[PDB]
Parts: structure tokens; C-alpha cells; sequence
RNA sequence: GAGACCGAUAGCGCACAAGUAGAGUGAUCGAAAGAUGAAAAGCACUUUGAAAAGAGGGUUAAAUAGCACGUGAAAUUGUUGAAAGGGAAGCGCUUGUGACCAGACUUGCGCCCGGCGGAUCAUCCGGUGUUCUCACCGGUGCACUCCGCCGGGCUCAGGCCAG
RNA sequence: UGAGCCCGGGUCGAACGGCCUCUAGUGCAGAUCUUGGUGGUAGUAGCAAAU
RNA sequence: AAACUUUCAACAACGGAUCUCUUGGUUCUGGCAUCGAUGAAGAACGCAGCGAAAUGCGAUAAGUAAUGUGAAUUGCAGAAUUCCGU
């Protein structure tokens, strides 16, 4: 009933589909080699399937689905650890996915390749971010932004800066902060201070 | 109010569609394609004993 | 080789929009295109000096359709799991964070996008840098 | 990028508002535009002259052909009127802004009308309708340029 | 009608607005009659006017500000604490470089990575004498330098502080002040502010040039221990002895946690006959400055600073110990209208 | 799920019944929790609020504040407890309204009726606990 | 008691003073009109002046939420700024001038040498789950193998436009 | 191509969107269209009626 | 060069569209049968501290008796009115 499942999946409803307007459809199912929804890469509509996944600890595994463990969904996948050496992991795909469709072999090798490449990229980003010491913090919330915009207008009114500067300037003229014969004021106005 | 709200369906067609819905429940990937979190059950019909 | 996938040159037949007839004179007519149905309308009769009409000949190349000037195809993401769908397509597609995604979720999308190697069209919306 | 021209500091500007005033909107617009950008003592003396029929304001946009005289020679216009109520209401708001300047600590001899604006009010629900107006104005000091000192060589 | 909401006790719009208009007309007539009756009573007897003014005073948030009952988070008057002891050691110990005399300052101004605010950063560099602007990145695909690296660079080549002007929407948004200090002591505190309303001197009506003279500093309204840190931090950036021949003044005035920055050019003129004497603080007119005013002309950018973080080293990555951060701004210390961290 | 025909799961009727309730029905709606000591003493979950109950506020901006209930404003579904006051413009302190669901009862004002109320609750709580048990 | 109904120009004429206001001699005809805020905390006080009005000052998370009160479109109007205007404007193709605004390839992998740490490395030992041969823990060490990391050296790779 | 769609900036405060199906009181420039609001005429006619 | 006129932008007006809400309507379904000469349906006049609206009531007049609950009513002026109590 592998084809009958596909006809229901393709043309009625699939909970993993994401239909975009850009001329391609995407599968959200985590056990798919490519993100695209087509007949070759739908794991539900292919009884025999393979997928390469990466663990949180950093290990890359290869997953195998057979027609025999189909009615048992808890035992769908055989999990095989892939080598850290890139060549031995590519070979380990070839021996384990032997006598599979060549689409599955070719896309599992691509999925292995992109996972190793992202991991190297992940370590280069983390090294540069540690050296740069810069993090992206969220900007101000719109409630807080409206709060200090409101209180800045009230503080600018309360500050009365030009009168505050004028009062402080003439205060330092009185106490003699500029000394005898000040360079800030003309002589006949310094005489008016005394 | 005299719009036709209820429609008459043949009992033969109703029993056909129920038997098709029964058979789709025994098909494993159709369960996870409907939206069910079927990743832990050890069999897709999944009979429990009556004593429990 | 850290860029978009190699594509043919992007050629657009027209850049100007197809303005509706007499939308300049009346404020109740929007600029969205409506096909004029009068038997003597000069736009419908295709006289010279008049507004052009949309046709299938203006259609863009299929190898270049839906494609940004950078060569990536727009992909609306809503969370982190939408970004991981572009793990295999980092050179064909670009991540567009939706207008409804909050500030802290944009942080996690931006961080994941850099790790996966996908472009973000809106990477400086509700975020700022801290030293 | 570009930065807009900032507002004059509130320590230098005094505001006064009139909302829902029962004066003709069109007569207020021509009277306010006559006194825009002026000194306050000029504007007050001019408006008392319009009340006393001695001086006239120009009708430019809302110009019903009512008065032509030698009082249009001051403006170069052929249409000049004598809006009595428009001058009375505008005097009361200039004296409000002069009072606001005095309480704030401004120099009442150096106020200028930096900004003045007349907007339409809600129409009074009575077939005949009135045309009331909102009026806002900002009174600022004249700009004071201080002398820069000579640069030091070093 | 100050105790009952008309919207909850009258269920009709057009009756509610008819009653509220009749209330406004009655209360406006009743208020005007009261003040006019109060006026002629105060004219015929001027004593009750003086009694009424010192009992009726307009309320202010500044007079209602909450204090605590000096550790860089304590909202306490350092000035009142000194007087109460007569009836700060903790700040000098934590920050010995800031608080003997500062040397001749030297300032490096940079922007963020790939900045587009070069003209604005050059105006910030023109604010502080002996300041130079160096762009951070030098082309789009070039080497990205960290603030730790630039701090080590300017320390080695004899600079005293580093100013980093972060950007947002091609406008300056954050001012990071890094104190490099001298000799063997490590790079000091990192004070991070936020710029909200930046206006260049070009956009300011009736503006002027700045001369090459050193301006005097007016650090106003700085009372809490955190504010004395911010006052001291701005003081090292400026030279100690101002060249008073050129009348220029850099003003940093704090009004409820907003530090308003202005730059003026004063002149000690006389007073016009229509001008008033300068009524000073405490309500009373000032003494000795009768008939003398100080004219002002804005020559610098208008910008408002608000302190957000004080670090121990150079940024968060650059501050090591358990006290890596010293003060942080959260939005919960502004829940009350009257509490100011200053 | 409702099963009885005499109860309605209608938003229109429920908001109508809540905001148009008479004073006796409004009394039950303005019920308050008992404190943990008071729960373990009388085996009572919640009772309506009186005019003489020492109470502690657990929700809102007046959290962790204790006082005695001064009035039970049943019209606006709110109570006034002692010393939580807010100053008007004139300086006249008006009491701040707290919902009875935002408080917890620290001390009760006991009389003959209140003991009869609390004995009837501990009657039914024990009767079904015995029925559930044995 | 309900709804694959309508959501204030809709739904009964009436969500509210609705058969009310009001019209007609009379029989009859018959509207418009909902939303402050969580809470009135509905702006005390100072100060212009005759008011359904301002300037300060305060309440509130917010008053450009002030009983004209959620959001606040268009028509229409005022001020400021820019450009243009010899008896129509508006519009199509194509430049040009000025103003404002945006920012182009995400900008990388592979070798070599030396050190350091890990393992999927030892026919090393103990344990757990399992699809019963695959995974995952713990302790050993570095003979081999393979990953990283740091410090050098080297290689090629790239986006657009020209000649 | 297009009907349209997505994002940025501001405002704003409580709910909303994509897919596949079902459904309909489902798309406006006209109807001397209906209701509301607002113009030029026009500060013109003229101070008659109404206010 | 201004005024006037046109276009565009920012701010300020006029107006109440859009979004959201609903103590309302509409339609269906179910249990039951109850106006009046013992004076009805309807109309009017009155009754409260401030009652303008609406509601309630009838010179015992925003109500009396009896029963139940158990401590309010409330926009402002109440009482020595009642709190282990008809
Ligand atoms: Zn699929």
C-alpha cells in the first residue's frame, strides 16, 4: 500500500507539508534527507528509507527503515554510528545503504557532507564570537520606549537648562572661580561685581 | 429555514467509508501524517488486554 | 564559494507596475490593475500613447522566477524549526523572519541561521549589539 | 542620514493655544498670516489699529472683494478688510503668550512670533452652519549671537 | 464630579455629554468668580496673599523622590550622609584610578563594526579636546577588531580612554566609555550609555563653531554614589584647567536619570531695561550680579545620555571576577515614578 | 463537561448573571481563601468575606500586605482593607479596592452564624472523605 | 437550553431615555445615539483671563487615553519645507538635475609541521537499553588509528561590472 | 505578467495567521444608487424664513 | 523674489472608517398552562434628602407583614440601627 499512502499524502493532506509560493514544497518531518516533499524523499510513503541525523552531543548517525518494522512505530529506525573520519563515514553509508535506491545513497552522502560542514562552521563562528565579545541583545520594548520618551519631555521641562547654565555661570563669577582679572569677562563688568 | 441543511447519504457508502477509515488506522505512516504523535507505541493497532 | 548558487543573469522584462486606467484622476480607484471592459476604451483597444496591459509575454524566466537580486529565494520562517528546513538549501533560499516574530525568538533564529549558513533578509529589526 | 531642524529650547519659547473659538475661520487665517514672523509689540499695535479702522489686513487666499483703499499699499494687495473680532481674539492670545513668557522668565521686549497656525474647529450642529477655529502660536526670543574668541596656536 | 465616573452611572452617551458640558460651564464660571473675589480681597489686604502662597505650593516629583534607608546601588545622598556624619571611602576603594591628578587626556573614538555614522562620530570627537577618530573596520570585508584589542592598542600607544559609538538605523545609539588609565594598572571601568535624541550642530537654529579652546565643565545634579562615578568619569575625559579666554562650556545636567548634554558659548553682558535680574536658587534673587546676564549660543550637539551599565574591565567579555558587572539597568528600577538611580 | 440540562454553558448568560446578581448572590461570589493554619484548624477551603476579617493580600501591587477588612463594596465586587490607601490630587486618601480572590484570610470575625457556616463545610468535606475511603 | 446566524450603516424600529424624541386635526408615521482607564487615581496647587479656553505643575505603564475620552482611514483644511507655473492639467516611452532613503560575496575550505586534550583507538574491564546487534554510560591509558585545539607555512576557491 | 503577497520604520494594545477540506449574506466607479461625512461656489448672494 | 495655484513630505486639524469587544437581536429545540365585577389589559395623579431618567410602590406609597440567609446600603449627607443576634 506504499503507493496508496503516497496518493493520500501528496494530494489530500500531510501534516509535515509546508506549501510555499516559490514553486517548491517542503517536508517538516525530521526523518527526511532533503527538506523537500517529493516521492523520492517522503519517508512515510517509502517503506525502505535512510536518513542522516546529528545528535546534541555531536555524533552523526545513519537511520534505516525496513518494511518489516513498519507496523511497530517505536522500532522504525536502526541507528548506526557514523565515523568521524569523513572518508570512512562516506564508505559506511555505501556498505550500509547497499542495494538501496541510489537517490537515498546520494542524498545521505549530501546530508552527511552538510552536517560536517556546518559543524566546522559552528566552531569557527564560536571562536570568532568569543574573540569579538559582542552579543545581540533585544532592543527596547515599546512600553519602555514610550515610558522614557514621556519622562524625558518632563525632565527636559524640569531641567530648564539655559537658565540652569546661566545661574551656575554667574555663581562662579561671584565666588571668584575665575580669579582676579578674569579672562572670561571684560574689565568694566568685573568692577560691577564688587 | 427551509434550506436543505441535512443531506441523505447512502448507508452502503457510509459503511464503505467507515471500513476505509478502519483500514487507514491500521496503516502506520497515515497515523503520523494525520498529526498523531505515534513514535512510542510498539504496534499500530495496539490492542490492550480487556483485564486492564 | 560562500554566496548564492550559480544562476543565469536576472532579467526583468518590466520594472514599472501596471497602473489602472484613470487611477491618477480619481482617488476612489486604486492603482491595482483592472481589465477595462469598454468596447471603445483606448487601453483595451491598444492605441499608442496609452497604458500597457499585463500579458503572459511579460512573464519571467522559470530558472529566475521568485528570486531575489542576490540569487536566493525568499522563505518565510516563524521559529527556529523553520530555519532548520533550509539545512540542505542554504544557497538556494534565504530566511525571512516574519513580522509577527518577537525579539528573543529573532535572536534564536539569527543565531541558528549563521550556524547553518543561510541568509537573513531582516537581521537588524528588533535587535542591537552589546559589547 | 538627515536630521530635522530641531525645535527651539522651551526655555526660549512660550506657547499659547485657543481651541473651539467662535470666530470665522477664513478671517482668522488672513489675520494670523498678516502678523506672522513679527515682533510682538508690532503685532499688538497693528491689531489695535485694525480695530480702530486705521490699518487693514490683506485678504490673499480667502479674498472676497469687499475693500480696496490706500491701506493696501502697505502690503501691495488690492484687497484689504477690517476684521474686528479676528483682531480681538488674536490680541487675547498674544497677551496670553506674553503672560506665559513673563511667568517663564523671558525678555518681553524681544519676543517674536516664530509660529502661528489656524485650523478648522468642529462645525456647530444647529441649514446654516458656523465656521469656528482652533488657533495655536509659539512666541520665541530673538536669536542672540555671542562673539567667538580667536583660536590659540599650539 | 471628582468622585463619580459618568460613564458607569449614566448609560446613555448623549445624556452624559449634555451633563458634562453643563458641568464644565458651571465649574468654569464658579472658578473664575472665586479668583476674582480672591483678587480684590488680596488687593485690599496684602497679608493673606503671602500666607496663601507659602501654604499652597505646586507639587514636584523632585521633592517627592524616594531615597534609601554607599555601595554603588544605594540611592542615598552622599552630601546628606556627610552632613549626618558631621552631626566616599567605598567608591574610592572600588575605583582607585578614577578617584593623584589625572594626566593630560587623550581620547580615541571609534564606531561599531562597519559603521555609517562617521560624521556623527567626528562630532563626538570634536567635543572632547585631544580626541582622534579612527574608523574601526576600514572596508566591508576586512578584519573585525574587538574592543579588547583596540583597548590594548591605544593603551600601548599612549591613550587615556576609548569611546565607542554604537549605531542603529544610521543614527548614534550607545556611547561606551572605556577608561584605559596608565602604567601597570589594568583598563578600568566601562560605562555604557544610550543616546536617544541626537541633533548635530548644523541642524540647530542660531548655532556656532567651536574654537580649539578647552571648555569648562558643568556637572550638575549628581548626588548618588553611582552619579559621582559618572561625574568623575566625564571629568577625566576633559582637561583639568580650562582655557577661560574662550568662553565655551560643556554641560552635563542630570534631571531624573537623563544626562542632558549641551555645549554653549557664553558672554558676560549687561542687562537690557526689559530684562529681569537672575533669580537664583532657593527662590531668592542672587546677590552681586544685579543687572548682569550671561548670554548663550549653542555650538555643540544636543544629546541625552542615560547610563545603563558599569563594567569592571572592557565590556562584559573583559570583566572577569565575581564583581564583573558593578551596576546594571533593568526596567524594574523605574516602576515607581519617584525613584531615580541618578 | 456539563451533563445536566438546567445548567447553561453560555458566555452571554453567565456575564449577565454575574454583573446583575443581587446582594445575597454577590456575597458568595466574593469569597476568599483561608490561610494554611486556618485550613488545618477547621478543614475549610473558602468562606465569604465579612467586615471584621484580618486579611493578607497576595496578588497585585499591594502584595505581602496585611490588614483588617474595612468595607465590602458588593456593588463593584471589591473590598477595602485597612491602610492600603491612595492619595487623590487634593491629598484625600481614598481606599484602594482589592478583589476577594486576590487575598487570603488570616483571622475570622466569629459569631454564632460563622461557626455554623464552618461546621457545615467540615461536615460535607469529612462525609465524602469517609465515603471515598470506606 | 442551544446555533457552521448578525456583530452597532449589521442584527428586531429599539445593545443606550425606544414605540422614546419628534411630526400630523386625526387614523397613523417614527428616528439618531455603544467602547477613558486595571483602578477616577476624572488634573490638587500656581498663573493669564469671563471660556465647552491656555501656560506651568501633577495622576497613570500610557493623558498625542482628560467624561470632545480604545484604535483613529479617506475626502477636506492649516503651518513648515522643496520644486514648478507666458491662454488647462493629469497620463505613456526615455534620460537628466536635485532631495531623501537603502546598502553589494553569508565573504572559505583543503594540505604540511610541532605541541596539547579527547575519543567512534586497545582483540582492556564493569554496567544499561535494545529492533539481539546495535547503541549509550563509568573506569583505564596513548602502541596504532581518527577527531578537534593552539602556533607557523602553503594552496586553491569564489559575487558584480568593464577592457 | 496580474489579481495580489512578504519584509523594514512609526503608531498601537489582545488576539491572529499558513495548509488541506467544508460553507456563504463573499470582491464595486457608476444604478438622477442608500446612509454618513466633507468641498468649490463663497466670506459670495443678502440680513426674507429659521437660528 | 513674495502672493496665488499645482504636486509631494513632516507636524497639526475635520471626520468616524478599519481591527477588536458585546448584560443585544435572530433562528431552532425542550418542560408547563396561569388575566378580569374578589375589578383586568390600558390611561392618569402621587410617594425619596439631594431624583434629573428609568425602575418599584399606592396616603401602610422606592414600601409593611412572614420565612430564609447572615453583616450591609453606597455618587455625597445615617443612626446611640444592628453583630454569640427574632
Ligand atoms: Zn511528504
Amino acid at each position: 500500500s506504499d503507493e496508496i499512502v503516497w496518493q493520500i499524502i501528496n494530494q489530500q493532506f500531510c501534516a509535515f507539508k509546508l506549501k510555499t509560493t516559490k514553486g517548491q514544497n517542503f517536508c517538516r518531518n525530521e526523518y527526511s534527507v532533503s527538506g523537500l516533499c517529493n516521492r523520492q524523499s517522503c519517508p512515510l510513503a517509502n517503506s525502505r528509507y535512510a536518513t542522516v541525523r546529528q545528535s546534541p552531543k555531536g555524533t552523526i548517525y545513519l537511520y534505516i527503515k525496513t518494511i518489516e518494522r513498519s507496523h511497530m512505530p517505536s522500532k522504525w529506525w536502526e541507528k548506526i554510528k557514523l565515523s568521524q573520519n569523513y572518508q570512512k563515514a562516506l564508505e559506511q553509508i555505501d556498505q550500509r545503504l547497499q542495494f538501496f535506491p541510489k537517490f537515498l545513497i546520494h542524498k545521505c552522502k549530501q546530508r552527511l557532507t552538510r552536517l560536517v560542514q556546518v559543524a566546522i562552521r559552528m566552531r569557527r563562528i564560536a571562536a570568532e564570537e568569543a574573540r569579538l565579545g559582542e552579543k545581540l541583545v533585544p532592543k527596547m520594548a515599546p512600553k519602555i520606549k514610550k515610558r522614557e520618551e514621556a519622562r524625558e519631555r518632563k525632565a527636559l521641562a524640569a531641567a530648564k537648562l539655559e537658565r540652569t547654565i546661566e545661574r551656575e555661570l554667574l555663581d562662579r563669577l561671584r565666588q571668584g572661580a575665575y580669579g582676579d582679572q578674569p579672562l572670561n569677562c571684560n574689565p568694566q563688568i568685573w568692577k560691577k561685581v564688587l | 429555514i427551509w434550506r436543505k441543511w441535512h443531506v441523505k447519504i447512502n448507508q452502503g457508502q457510509k459503511r464503505f467509508a467507515t471500513a476505509s477509515a478502519l483500514a487507514a488506522s491500521a496503516v502506520a505512516p497515515l497515523l503520523m501524517a494525520r498529526g498523531h504523535q505515534v513514535s512510542t507505541v510498539p504496534e499500530v493497532p495496539l490492542v490492550v488486554d480487556s483485564a486492564a | 564559494m560562500v554566496a548564492a548558487k550559480k544562476h543565469v543573469p536576472i532579467v526583468k522584462k518590466r520594472t514599472k507596475r501596471f497602473m489602472r486606467h484613470q487611477s491618477d484622476r480619481f482617488k476612489c480607484l486604486d492603482s491595482a490593475w483592472r481589465k477595462p471592459k469598454g468596447i471603445d476604451n483606448r487601453v483595451r483597444r491598444r492605441f499608442k500613447g496609452n497604458l500597457a496591459m499585463p500579458s503572459i509575454g511579460y512573464g519571467s524566466n522559470k530558472k529566475t522566477k521568485h528570486m531575489m537580486p542576490s540569487g536566493h529565494k525568499a522563505f518565510l520562517v516563524h521559529n527556529v524549526k523553520d530555519v532548520e528546513l533550509l539545512l540542505m538549501h542554504n544557497r538556494t533560499y534565504a530566511a525571512e523572519i516574519a513580522h509577527n516574530v518577537s525579539s528573543r525568538k529573532r535572536i534564536d533564529i539569527i543565531t541558528r541561521a549563521k550556524q547553518l549558513g543561510v541568509k537573513v533578509t531582516n537581521a537588524k529589526a528588533k535587535v542591537t549589539t552589546e559589547v | 542620514v538627515r536630521y530635522a531642524a530641531t525645535e527651539i529650547a522651551p526655555t526660549k519659547s512660550a506657547r499659547a493655544r485657543g481651541s473651539y473659538l467662535r470666530v470665522s475661520f477664513k478671517n482668522t487665517r488672513e489675520t494670523a498670516q498678516a502678523i506672522n514672523g513679527w515682533k510682538l509689540q508690532r503685532a499688538l499695535t497693528f491689531l489695535q489699529n485694525v480695530i480702530d479702522k486705521k490699518e487693514a489686513v490683506p485678504m490673499r487666499r480667502y479674498a472676497g472683494s469687499t475693500g480696496r483703499t490706500a491701506q493696501g499699499k502697505q502690503w501691495g494687495v488690492s484687497r484689504a478688510r477690517w476684521p474686528v473680532k479676528s483682531a480681538q481674539f488674536l490680541i487675547g492670545l498674544l497677551k496670553n503668550a506674553e503672560a506665559n513668557a513673563d511667568a517663564k522668565g523671558l525678555d518681553t521686549g524681544n519676543l517674536i512670533i516664530k509660529h502661528i497656525q489656524v485650523n478648522q474647529a468642529p462645525k456647530q450642529r444647529r441649514p446654516y452652519m458656523s465656521n469656528p477655529c482652533h488657533i495655536e502660536l509659539i512666541l520665541t526670543e530673538a536669536e542672540e549671537t555671542v562673539q567667538k574668541s580667536e583660536a590659540v596656536v599650539r | 464630579l471628582s468622585r463619580v465616573s459618568l460613564a458607569r452611572t449614566i448609560g446613555n452617551k448623549l445624556k452624559r455629554q449634555q451633563l458634562y458640558i453643563q458641568a464644565k460651564k458651571a465649574n468654569s464660571r464658579a472658578k473664575h468668580e472665586e479668583r476674582h473675589r480672591r483678587r480684590k480681597e488680596e488687593a485690599k489686604n496684602p497679608e493673606l496673599k503671602q500666607k496663601r502662597l507659602e501654604k499652597n505650593q505646586p507639587a514636584s516629583i523632585d521633592k517627592k523622590r524616594i531615597w534609601d534607608d554607599d555601595s554603588l546601588g544605594a540611592v542615598v545622598d552622599v552630601a546628606e550622609l556627610k552632613r549626618r556624619r558631621l552631626e566616599p571611602d567605598s567608591l574610592t576603594s572600588q575605583f582607585p584610578n578614577l578617584f593623584e591628578p589625572p594626566p593630560v587626556p587623550k581620547i580615541l573614538v571609534t564606531t561599531g563594526i562597519n559603521g555609517t555614522i562617521h560624521k556623527e562620530a567626528e562630532e563626538i570627537a570634536s567635543i572632547f579636546p585631544n580626541a582622534t577618530y579612527i574608523r574601526r573596520t576600514a572596508h566591508r570585508y576586512a578584519y573585525k577588531y574587538s574592543v579588547r584589542e583596540i583597548a590594548k592598542f591605544a593603551k600601548n600607544r599612549g591613550y587615556t580612554a576609548l569611546l565607542v559609538v554604537q549605531e542603529d538605523q544610521k543614527r548614534p545609539s550607545r556611547l561606551v566609555v572605556v577608561h584605559l588609565n596608565g602604567e601597570g594598572v589594568p583598563p578600568g571601568p566601562t560605562l555604557t550609555y544610550t543616546i536617544r535624541n541626537y541633533a548635530p550642530g548644523k541642524a540647530i537654529p542660531g548655532h556656532g563653531r567651536a574654537t580649539n579652546h578647552y571648555p569648562e565643565l558643568l556637572l550638575n545634579n549628581f548626588k548618588t554614589p553611582l552619579g559621582l562615578l559618572a561625574a568623575k568619569s566625564m571629568h577625566i575625559l576633559f582637561p583639568s584647567k580650562p582655557e577661560l579666554a574662550g568662553r565655551q562650556v560643556v554641560t552635563l545636567h542630570n534631571q531624573r536619570d537623563y544626562i542632558f548634554f549641551r555645549r554653549h558659548r557664553y558672554v558676560f553682558r549687561e542687562a537690557r531695561p526689559t530684562e529681569k535680574n537672575v533669580v537664583g536658587a532657593d527662590g531668592k534673587e542672587m546677590e552681586g550680579v544685579k543687572g548682569i546676564r550671561a548670554g548663550l549660543q549653542e555650538i555643540g550637539p544636543r544629546m541625552t545620555l542615560k547610563l545603563r551599565r558599569v563594567d569592571k574591565g572592557v565590556g562584559r567579555a573583559g570583566s572577569e571576577g565575581p564583581d564583573a558587572v558593578k551596576w546594571e539597568w533593568k526596567a524594574k528600577m523605574e516602576k515607581k515614578r519617584t525613584r531615580f538611580n541618578l | 463537561m456539563k451533563v445536566r440540562p438546567t445548567v447553561s454553558s453560555s458566555r452571554r448568560k453567565a456575564r449577565k448573571a454575574h454583573f446583575s446578581a443581587p446582594s445575597s448572590v454577590r456575597r458568595v461570589i466574593m469569597s476568599a481563601p483561608l490561610s494554611k493554619e486556618l485550613r488545618e484548624k477547621y478543614n475549610v477551603r473558602s468562606i465569604p468575606i465579612r467586615k471584621g476579617d484580618e486579611v493578607q493580600i497576595v496578588r497585585g501591587a499591594h502584595k505581602d500586605k496585611e490588614g483588617k477588612v474595612t468595607s465590602v463594596y458588593r456593588l463593584k465586587y471589591v473590598i477595602h482593607v485597612e491602610r492600603v490607601t491612595r492619595e487623590k490630587a487634593t491629598g484625600q486618601t481614598v481606599p484602594i479596592g482589592i478583589h476577594p480572590s486576590n487575598v487570603v484570610i488570616t483571622k475570622l470575625h466569629l459569631d454564632k452564624d460563622r461557626e455554623n457556616i464552618l461546621a457545615r463545610i467540615k461536615a460535607g468535606r469529612e462525609q465524602v472523605a469517609k465515603a471515598k475511603g470506606k
